[PDB]
């Protein structure tokens, strides 16, 4: 029945209200990046064989990552 | 076996390539053809290879995707933006009236050129036969000029009129200014003894360049002959004979007398008191700023243009503030800059490879009397194709210019004593959205409140495109699956009725005119209901459901899209 009444709790509310949460996002571009302090560390054969373009990855990594549901992002 | 799948009609534009992508614990082998590899299986008809793809006279390598992803220390070679290659049709000469005068030259040179046809052909021991063969060592078209009909002619004809109509298009002015053979004698004169001027080489490069353009657009029409490429990207060993044909023309015609990235530290890092000394390298001498900034800083805009950076520039030998003032020495390829600030007295120094800058009023200090302020961050910032090296210290053995200046003075490493590495902030370049700001300029964002509305406004005096969206998207359930857009009257759109499981952003791309009072309005009729009500100068924004989507342009069209199989 409403754009308010479908991505919010009450969904039995025909009366078209705004939260505060419906604020207008514009496409920006201050933002920065964090640069990890630990990478994957893919070695490559370096032989470049008859059989093929050797590369291999054996030591794992892990992090975690916070998830904005009402933006949909991972951090 | 092929899998019945498979993403039809999606976007061509861009340059492709393969990718494989891991997590880890994994040994994977790419298989081409010829020394790369072996393929285990046939490749479909028409479907060539990547070691074939590779451009003529050019190396293979692996990278990784984008950037500098390598386990490595300090010595990582940071990078800022970089060109589209530069390279990702020959010059017009026929657009131009043949001028008479000099129709009789077209022909003088043209003979010439038909002479030395046949010159060449019996330096290698061609005859003149009536068939037209190349093993048999013999060609018709070795007769003299008069005799030779319009079907064997019309070659060098040509080949004089092209060369002409190029150099009246490159911008000069055309004007006034032995082997006994089989029944004919080339000898027009000893024209390989004056000294063709650079300016006439450089032409007669420039006609062998046009002419191998024609020639390859008329040869791409067949396979894959490693010289469909044009000629500068052409091997150098055939380089010269191209040239030599064409240098004979101008011979002839004169013996016969006529975005940039920022990079900084973690803001907690700051300092507000005591001597500090960083190291910043850079292998080229391009456009590359280096100096202490404010947490505050902008990660877009230029690097001390505020009063939130203070900076220095050797690409103009220019201390960067607000405003700019020459100070200092310009570096060239492969240089070092070591950077001090002591915050007991507000003094910054830079030292190029040891040697202290010293400004117009022969004061060695670069700036003085700034606020501490919160702290000051090391930052610099890279141009196009520039990349370059940090060093915040932790690495004595590695510092060179440090016993140069800094140990004495009381001057320490910014890192010295740091069990771990810096993290090494970076701007990046994905623009995502961000809520508009209160204080922001030439964009204002009100709220009123019957209905609710959520109005617009702007104060400025440059015009571009914005990307509005709206906050918390509309996700869709398993069977619901379709979005119409009314306009005023009915619903007349895209079909847009595609989303299994999917969350649409509702979002607006207005243009700014001097008066914007656009907006959006959530109303009702019989469903969700989103009115972005607009004004005047109507013809160029959008109004849709969007995904998440980071791309900052001004398009209509060209957008992502794919459809799965």
């Amino acid at each position: 029945p409403l754009s308010a009444g479908l991505f919010k709790s009450e969904h039995k509310n025909p009366v078209p209200q705004c939260p505060p949460r419906l604020h207008v996002q514009f496409l920006s571009h201050v933002l920065w990046s964090r640069m990890p302090n630990q990478f994957l560390k893919v070695d490559v054969s370096r032989i470049s064989e008859r059989q093929g373009w050797l590369v291999q990855c054996l030591d794992p990594l892990q992090f975690m990552s916070l998830h904005i549901p009402e933006e949909n992002r991972s951090v | 076996q092929p899998v019945q799948g498979m993403f039809e009609n999606f976007n061509i534009d861009g340059l492709f390539f393969p990718v494989v992508s891991f997590s880890a614990g994994i040994k994977v082998r790419f298989l081409l053809g010829g020394r790369h590899g072996e393929f285990k299986f046939l490749p479909p008809p028409g479907y060539a290879a990547c070691y074939e793809a590779v451009l003529p006279k050019e190396k293979l390598k692996v990278e990784h995707s984008r950037e500098y992803k390598q386990e490595r220390t300090y010595t990582r070679d940071l990078l800022g933006p970089t060109v589209s290659l530069t390279q990702a049709v020959p010059v017009d000469t026929s657009q131009i009236v043949l001028p008479p005068h000099l129709e009789r030259i077209r022909e003088r040179l043209a003979e010439n050129i038909h002479e030395l046809w046949v010159m060449n052909k019996i330096e290698l021991g061609w005859q003149y036969g009536p068939v037209r063969d190349d093993n048999k060592r013999q060609h018709p078209c070795l007769v003299e000029f008069c005799k030779l009909p319009e079907q064997e002619r019309n070659y060098n004809l040509q080949m004089s009129l092209e060369t002409l109509k190029t150099l009246l298009a490159l911008g000069c002015h055309v004007g006034i200014a032995y082997q006994l053979t089989s029944g004919y004698k080339p000898a027009p004169m000893d024209l390989s003894f004056i000294k063709l001027t650079p300016s006439q080489e450089a032409m007669v490069d420039k006609l062998a360049e046009n002419a191998h353009n024609v020639w390859a657009r008329d040869r791409i029409r067949q396979r894959r002959n490693p010289r469909l490429v044009p000629y500068t990207l052409l091997d150098d060993r055939t380089k010269k004979s191209n040239k030599d044909s064409l240098r004979e023309a101008v011979r002839t015609l004169l013996g016969y007398g006529y975005r940039f990235r920022i990079f900084r530290a973690e803001k907690t890092y700051a300092v507000k008191a005591g001597r500090w000394y960083f190291e910043f390298e850079a292998v080229t001498a391009g456009d590359m700023r280096v100096g202490w900034s404010r947490p505050g800083c902008q990660p877009d805009l230029e690097l001390g243009s505020d009063d939130r950076a203070f900076a220095f520039d050797g690409f103009k030998a220019q201390r960067w503030h607000q405003g700019n003032e020459h100070y200092g020495r310009s570096w060239q390829a492969g240089d070092v800059v070591g950077c001090m600030v002591d915050m007991n007295e507000h003094t910054m120094m830079f030292t190029l490879n040891g040697e202290i800058l010293l400004d117009d009023s022969g004061s060695e200090l670069a700036f003085k009397d700034f606020d501490v302020g919160d702290g000051f961050i090391p930052v610099c910032s890279l141009g196009v194709a520039q990349v370059g090296r940090m060093n915040f210290g932790k690495d004595v053995s590695t510092l060179k210019y440090f016993t140069i200046c800094g140990l004495q003075e009381g001057y320490e490493p910014f890192a010295v004593n740091t069990n771990r590495d810096i993290t090494m902030w970076l701007s990046k370049r994905l623009p995502q959205f961000l809520q508009v700001p209160s204080n922001h300029e030439h964009i204002e964002v009100t709220r009123i409140d019957k209905v609710t509305q959520k109005s617009f406004g702007s104060q400025n005096n440059n015009t571009d495109i914005m990307f509005y969206r709206l906050s918390m998207p509309i996700e869709c359930a398993x069977x619901x699956x379709x979005x119409x857009x009314x306009x005023x009257x009915x619903x007349x759109x895209x079909x847009x009725x595609x989303x299994x499981x999917x969350x649409x952003x509702d979002s607006d791309f207005e243009v700014l005119m001097k008066t914007a009072h656009g907006h959006l309005v959530p109303d009702r009729i019989d469903k969700d209901k989103e009115t972005p009500k607009p004004e005047f100068n109507n013809h160029k924004d959008y109004a849709q459901e969007k995904p998440s989507r980071l791309k900052q342009x001004x398009x209509x069209x060209x957008x992502x899209x794919x459809x799965x199989x």
